[PDB]
């Protein structure tokens, strides 16, 4: 960051700065960056799971321009409004982050069938959605949760949602937020450095699911990049205060 | 195929990003 | 012994602990060996000069606009004239370009208040000489031709010459303690849908368009020497004041236009040639 | 800081920066970007063996290629750009003594300084911005406008006054070290020799009077203020 | 254990040892043996119970090479990935253990029908799965839980999972972890000394179930054996960082 | 009296208490007469010399490899040359044999760091005499024929003679504070399935192959007496350093090959002949 | 260590906390950034001459 006060060499009289209007309406101050990023953001809105696959992969990265919908391109399971959240706009200014995130899973069920969650550490790949790992046609004998990685479980009848806090498991000082191109085939060890691992979500039977995300308590952004080149058309979809 | 996979040779370096010599990219 | 436990309490069962808040308490289960361990920031930590709040971002000088000032511009002529609203840049057209950091951060919030600062950098030399008057006009606005109406407001006459930069704090003077943002709180249209009046009728909010303008008029016509350029460009920077304030997090006004590509599975999705 | 009356040698109130065996004077004032810190503490972990400095070699001012600003360049046009340290090794000033340690060592941490000297006449006018982007690999074509340039650490050059700028660049990288040299036997999985990018952009176009010059020139100089090297190896030619 | 520093008679100069990178990423240190073995391991993945049998037997022994799948042999109800867990690899180095284990049962139901759990003390046999004890065709009159052994109960509707902590009920100082052969018919009192008892799980109606296991708080391993002769083929099922 | 209880609290219902952790709190119900009794370790307890952590196991000397050194080996010849990665032994073939205790324990974790120690035991006598140079080479590797390239790195020339053992700490010098493991985090293939590129494309992680090598070259050619053997064998041991560190528990790289039999019901399953 | 938690209590589950009352306790979840922040009445507050009760 650079204020640009460097270039403010003017030393002439000016109008008053008045008094701050902070804490006037309510004490709840929403200006802090570490408070905005700690608000939950929605990712997958009623996406389907299958017992036929290894599980549903959720790449551990903060929501930003990476997870943005552009008009008239291929359809994804990611919800379209990730691009335009306040929590995304912040992550578009910082290219480095570090610390834990907080994923919230909500299964649309009330059955005795247990659903599992598995933090796989940073292994270099950046897969999402349903995947058949190693193209096998049977995963019930050898499940991804049963291999012996850190694993919690949801039991929908008791409580059909968990809030996990995935650790910053990586060899890097910082996890990179974004790239100029997500779909570009460049050197393979650098493409991996935008995630710190994956969540996987295996069910017993087919079921739908919703996923939220936020920054944990221990979370810092850095390497400020300034604002991008943007477009808007909000004016168009509203009446003036004069008919 | 997917055009984003590889950048055209005239604008790029060996590492498959925009060359420093190529100023017009902006 | 196996004595009976007579102590009890009435509980109200909630699914999540502090879901909507950005602070306080949480029921999160750490995916670690140690349940109470955290990420160490002993060596690698946030650098002291990084912005800690959005109000720090809103104090970064961004280049808002530019305009020209020739020798042919007779006295009283409006060089520059905009509605100074941090909410929206235009009310009557699609905007595309590079929005300033204070405007970018403002678009995240439904309400703003406090003074705004400008800085006019004249791209000139020693041999250029003129005078402009920068006026802030509230509620009622002047006519383009009547310079006298612009002079009867809050003004700062800048004598250009050796000094090529003038700072100007725009004082915050409105009927309400906070203004609400002109951009919509929620807009689900993503595919450039052709708009009608039925669409407008079912909007999220009613755009309360700002009438507060900042005009720059010629006082003394620019008289440069023969050997230099007859027309200079002026750069108009803008940041929030020292008492700038924001409230009410909403869906962002602006979004990335240039070089947006959606992520795919690497390397399942045909990365291997 | 304050000018004096004209003597035989004009207005003789020039300052000078003396770094090792290279001096650079300046006529008018100097703009300086804020001195800000780098990542430290990981150094002792990531390198088991002790790390070396060659101040006499690396701390001396080295001029690189000249930049040509014309009256045809619009706002947001790149005048030049530099992937560092890559371009200071094998692209600009290839036979500089500043590059000698990069032959032998495979890793390092680099805090730089970059002084810019412009020379346009008093009947010209224009604004050029220089700004650093920390760890820009596969992020060069975004957040790369004049607007983002004003936000990141930057200096500003008026082309009429001929002021000097000095941009201080801390080491802010996602890894502990940056790899110096690519090789046939080395891994292709990592991009080596680029921890930052320096953009020089037209903030406002150059303008001139009737029958005036249609261009003028800027010259960058660089020097490492803290160049620590780790992992000694057999010496190789640079790219 | 033996370091082998005995044989290090070299007294010449060497390179530096540097500084430890422990606690650098996060304070959560995962190196302790008593922390790895305290992580839960999955055993039975959606196996079926019956009211027709005595119950489902779970032999109280820690997960190791005993519970490993080899390719192209008889199929078992044990999940295949028990062999390759981090918690198994540890138990392959220690032949003695002592103290309590912690079994976690998850019934796939939300009915009022109660399921029971019964710690049978070390009685010498090493049975698992469903068994008809004494070949009777009716166990509803005389249930295994009703005989008067220590017994807890799951009520799926209230909470469809329990975590029991089975005591170290045996006449031995140590329970043996593994053998060179599980299926070998050798002296009968020694084959028994690899379990410290059984869990049994009886339901009212038919239902599916999942079982996890870990070491309790009070748990010690000893009699270190060093690493076994191993095979691997991980290289084969992944791309290099160079296509 | 029967006064009303007005005290209450909002609870967030979770099924298990500290399921994923290896420490902290737990909701376990003891299957005992006494609910708070534990196993006594008054007499029978863990012996003091047993490894308490995995870092204690990773400090046990294991025999990694062997190689030969004859009189016919001209100076500069590579006697030994391996990629020193504790993750994997080979990148291009199936491994079978006895893996060292530091490699075995490493395979449980996704990340490692800190120095590695070697120890070269020459199976010789007083009448053998030569000199080898042990070099650790990072990022860029030398050619087999160019001994000079190997000499310009971190080296320890060992003068063989009366002393038959040399210790060598390999200094940890990489771009990242921790390296990630080359072996996969999760591999469900158990039946030696014939692999294709579609299988590879849907892997768990991308194998970041190490370029860091340790070479042993001849300095002074081995000149033994006529009455002894012309070729000796060298034993190369390996353990983690004093500052060795591991993190991120995954599915184990290695698994038992020799004498694995699955358990059966004893004595239901035809044990009675 | 991972010691077992032996402490327990019998709870009576109710949906709402103090639904019918005009005072006392409440289980309300604030829709704010800060969970314990309130509306400031530093400047704008009830005027002293306004009726505080129905009496």
């Amino acid at each position: 960051m650079d204020t640009g006060a460097k270039e403010d060499e003017d030393e002439t009289a000016n109008f008053s700065d008045g008094v701050t209007a902070m804490g006037f309406q309510s004490l709840d101050t929403q200006v802090s960056i570490k408070d905005i990023l700690r608000r939950p953001v929605l990712l997958f809105n009623h996406v389907e799971l299958d017992p036929d696959y290894t599980g549903f992969f959720i790449p551990i990265m903060p929501p930003s321009r990476m997870m943005q919908y552009k008009s008239g391109d291929k359809e994804t399971s990611f919800q379209r409004l990730i691009g335009r959240t306040p929590q995304a706009a912040i992550m578009n200014l910082f290219r480095f982050w570090r610390g834990s995130l907080r994923y919230t899973i909500i299964i649309h069920s009330t059955d005795g069938h247990p659903i599992y969650v598995t933090h796989v550490p940073h292994t270099g790949n950046r897969v999402y959605g349903l995947m058949k790992v190693n193209n096998l046609h049977e995963y019930t004998k050898v499940p991804i949760f049963g291999c012996g990685l850190t694993t919690e479980m949801i039991i929908p009848s008791v409580n059909p949602s968990i809030c996990v806090e995935v650790p910053f498991d990586t060899e890097n000082n910082w996890a990179v937020t974004f790239d100029e191109d997500a779909q570009r085939n460049y050197s393979w060890r650098d493409k991996g450095d935008t995630v710190t691992g994956h969540l996987v979500v295996t069910p017993v039977v087919s079921v739908y699911m919703s996923v939220w995300v936020e920054a944990g308590d221990d979370f810092e952004v850095s390497n400020f990049y300034g604002p991008p080149s943007v477009k808007t058309n909000d004016w168009n979809y509203a009446f003036s205060d004069e008919h | 195929d997917n055009p984003h996979r590889f950048l055209p040779a005239n604008v790029s370096n060996r590492w498959n990003e925009y060359s420093s010599a190529y100023l017009p990219r902006v | 012994d196996k004595p009976k436990d007579v102590s009890s309490i009435t509980i109200i069962p909630k699914p999540r602990l502090g879901f909507p808040h950005g602070k306080g308490k949480s029921d999160a289960v750490a995916m670690r060996v140690n349940p109470v361990a955290l990420t160490s920031f002993q060596d690698v930590s946030a650098y002291p000069d990084e912005p800690r709040t959005t109000l720090d971002i809103a104090r970064i000088w961004g280049l808002r606009s530019t305009f020209n000032w020739g020798s042919g511009d007779e006295h009283g002529k409006e060089l520059f004239n905009t509605v100074l609203d941090p909410g929206l840049r235009f009310y009557d057209q699609d905007y595309e370009g590079q929005i300033t950091p204070m405007e970018y951060v403002t678009g995240l919030y439904n309400f703003w208040s406090g003074p705004i600062e400008l800085r006019f950098d004249f791209v000139s030399n020693a041999f250029h000489t003129g005078t402009v008057i920068i006026s802030a006009e509230y509620n009622r606005s002047s006519t383009n031709t009547d310079e006298c109406q612009s002079h009867s407001t809050y003004t700062k006459t800048f004598h250009l010459g050796e000094q090529k930069s003038v700072h100007f704090t725009v004082p915050y003077i409105y009927d309400t303690v906070v203004r609400r943002n002109t951009a919509s709180a929620y807009l689900p249209v993503t595919d450039y849908d052709k708009v009608d009046n039925v669409s407008r009728a079912q909007a999220m909010g009613i755009r309360a368009e700002s009438k507060m303008r900042v005009k720059v008029r010629v006082v003394n016509v620019l008289r440069p020497v023969a050997s230099t350029t007859s027309t200079i460009e002026v750069l108009v920077y803008m940041r929030g004041g020292k008492n700038y304030a924001l409230h009410g997090l909403k869906q962002s006004t602006y979004w990335p236009s240039n070089s947006v590509v959606p992520i795919d599975s690497f390397p399942p999705d045909g990365y291997d040639p | 800081e304050v000018p004096s009356k004209e003597s035989i040698q004009g207005d003789a109130t020039q300052q000078s920066s003396k770094e090792e065996n290279t001096i650079i004077t300046r006529d008018q004032q100097q703009t300086v970007s804020e001195n800000i810190p780098s990542t430290v503490g990981d150094l002792v972990i990531a390198s088991s063996e002790p790390t070396q400095q060659f101040r006499s070699l690396t701390n001396r001012w080295m001029p690189i290629n000249s930049i040509r600003v014309t009256v045809n360049g619009k706002r947001n046009d790149l005048l030049a750009q530099y992937y560092i340290p890559e371009d200071f090794l094998s692209t600009h000033a290839k036979c500089a003594p500043n590059t000698i340690p990069f032959e032998t060592y495979v890793y390092g941490k680099y805090e730089l300084e970059m002084k810019f000297v412009a020379n346009g006449n008093k009947f010209q006018c224009g604004k050029v911005i220089i700004s650093v982007k920390f760890d820009s690999y596969q992020a060069d074509n975004i957040n790369t406008g004049f607007q983002a340039a004003l936000s990141r650490p930057h200096i500003m050059l008026d082309l009429s006054t001929n002021n000097e700028g000095v941009l201080k660049i801390p080491f802010r990288y996602h890894r502990a070290f940056v790899r110096n040299q690519t090789h046939k036997t080395a891994t292709a999985g990592v991009r080596p020799g680029k921890f930052a990018s320096i953009y020089v952009q037209v903030l406002s176009p150059l303008q001139t009077g009737e029958g005036g010059a249609n261009d003028m020139f800027i010259r960058p100089f660089y020097r490492y203020t803290r160049a620590e090297f780790a992992g000694m190896s057999y010496k190789v030619p640079l790219t």
